[PDB]
């Protein structure tokens, strides 16, 4: 009896291989000839369903920019706090935490990802939070390889992890180029948290904004400051080099969810950087 | 049974493998670690060894601290192929992994597959590979091949 | 069991040769393949046969026999790739 379930759950892997394979096929084919990543695009129609002997796969694929990228506090700064970190704290304070804890959990946050040992904030602490737990471990000090590296931070539980799920991610680069022509109307407190409305989302052009520039010369952000202007355009972007593919494979009885991450790697060339089981 | 075990050690290879994370860790003491540590010796090993970090938890409530991440090895140790669990990444030296002898084995022999090429040691700080290839040599079977694709196709 | 313990070894020669197949570019995968692997102590004879899709997406079945005409196909794999 294993030898059938081991022999279809291979299979089942396989089925999550040839998901993969699809989703580079449609993400080379719809973006070839393209400068810019958009809701208009291909990429972006689904879900899509293909059946297979005792089974099928669902494939749906979004932009991973699309989300406020947590390793931006891994970028080289000399600020006693920088943007990522205030623009971090303005959104968590938007998710009901009080003021104070959404400090605290920027600043563990800056400090487990920094690379340094040493303390450098009010509330962030480095080794001895972490050697202190339950099961105790050391201090990343690197940009988070997952989202859910987050969930271990000073001042942070289920709930508010949950909450925060959906707006930030944990990108290979420390660079934050949030992709405004990909965010959905629900996640704009992001904009919220990065103008100190989902109006403007909402009355986004059908094929997005040609770029940031044109963006932010919109008659609706008219009365916001240049400063927060210039400093918006360091951190938005209407291009994307990362996509999230969720496929969900059934063979028999068998439920496996597969999220992996898609980098572009070349015009017509883009590739799988890892892959985990994930919660349906 | 001598299959059920085989079975076993194959699906909890293959859970392992195919979930493997581009994740640099911490050791024992928080001295810097790559993201994939294979060859001789390696975890005290008998013949090669590997660690590495894998994701795939499933944890939904997310109720304790913790990441959707482990750390994991495999090595040869008095005669049998071994399955080493971690809790957690960067544990604590404190942290003692769970052991899990599986199939009699004598010899583990890796290779790597970089995008391009096979080869024989695995030295980057960061990358991991496209796809390992095992083999061993069992006593009750003979010698086994296995390849794995780490991260689906490129 | 004994042939429980057939079908499992003749079945990673097949997940074996279908990794290799996601290696592979799309001109070799639209080609027919095929050869032998010894495992535990007895020669699989693989061979690796496109199959017609519907999306412009690859498909391929890989076969595994003890038989080197491929007479009784002990494990048979479908596999989907890019185009
Ligand atoms: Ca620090
Ligand atoms: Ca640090
Ligand atoms: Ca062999
Ligand atoms: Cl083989």
């Amino acid at each position: 009896g294993r030898t059938r379930s081991q022999q279809e759950y291979q299979q089942a892997l396989w089925y999550s291989a040839s998901a993969e394979s699809l989703a580079l096929s449609a993400l080379s084919l719809s973006l070839k000839n393209e400068k810019r990543v958009h809701l208009e695009q291909p990429w972006a129609s689904g879900p899509r369903f293909f059946p297979l002997p005792q089974g099928q796969i669902a494939v749906t694929l979004r932009d991973a920019q699309a989300c406020f990228n947590l390793n931006a506090l891994a970028q080289p700064t000399t600020a006693s706090r920088p943007l990522a970190v205030q623009q971090l704290i303005a959104l968590i304070s938007r998710l009901d935490v009080p003021a104070y804890r959404a400090e605290l959990i920027a600043e563990s946050l800056w400090e487990f990802i920094d690379e340094d040992r040493s303390v450098q904030t009010r509330l962030g602490r480095e080794d001895s939070e972490y050697l202190a737990r339950s099961v105790p471990f050391y201090a990343a000090n690197q940009p988070l390889a997952d989202i859910s590296e987050m969930r271990v931070v000073q001042g942070m539980d289920a709930g508010l992890y949950q909450k925060l799920k959906p707006l930030v991610c944990a990108l290979p680069m420390t660079r934050q180029q949030i992709n405004i022509n990909t965010l959905d109307v629900t996640q704009s407190v992001i904009l919220e948290a990065l103008f100190d409305a989902r109006a403007l989302l909402q009355q986004r052009p059908a094929k997005g904004w040609e770029d940031v520039d044109q963006f932010l010369a919109q008659p609706l952000l008219a009365d916001v400051d240049e400063r927060t202007k210039k400093q918006l355009k360091t951190v938005l972007s209407v291009d994307s080099n990362y996509f999230w593919l969720r496929s969900d494979i059934t063979v028999n009885e068998i439920e496996l969810t597969m999220n992996s991450l898609i980098v572009r790697m070349g015009p017509q060339h883009f590739s799988v950087l890892w892959h985990q089981t994930g919660e349906s | 049974q001598k299959l059920n075990l085989m079975q076993q050690t194959m699906s909890f290879l293959t859970h392992d493998l195919t979930q493997m994370m581009p994740r640099p860790v911490r050791g024992d003491q928080g001295q810097r670690e790559p993201a994939l540590l294979a060859g001789a010796g390696v975890l005290a090993s008998e013949s090669e060894g590997m660690r590495f970090v894998r994701g795939g938890v499933v944890n939904p409530l997310m109720r304790l601290p913790r990441s959707n991440l482990l750390t994991v090895g495999y090595r040869i140790h008095d005669g049998y192929l071994e399955r080493l669990a971690w809790p957690l990444t960067d544990a604590a030296g404190s942290v003692k992994p769970t052991m899990q002898k599986l199939i009699p084995a004598d010899s583990l022999r890796l290779q790597f597959y970089d995008g391009t090429r096979w080869q024989e040691s695995w030295s980057s700080v960061q990358a991991i590979p496209v796809a390992v290839r095992m083999t061993l040599h069992s006593p009750q079977w003979g010698e086994i091949e296995r390849i794995w694709l780490l991260r689906g196709p490129q | 069991q004994h042939v429980l313990e057939e079908k499992t070894v003749a079945g990673w020669v097949a997940e074996n040769q279908t990794a290799l197949l996601y290696l592979m570019t799309r001109g070799q995968r639209a080609v027919r393949q095929q050869g032998e692997s010894d495992m535990a102590g007895s020669r699989w004879y693989w061979r690796t046969t496109p199959l017609s899709t519907g999306n412009a997406l690859q498909a391929v079945d890989i076969e595994v026999s003890l038989h080197e005409d491929f007479s009784s196909v002990i494990q048979s794999r479908r596999a989907w790739f890019s185009a």
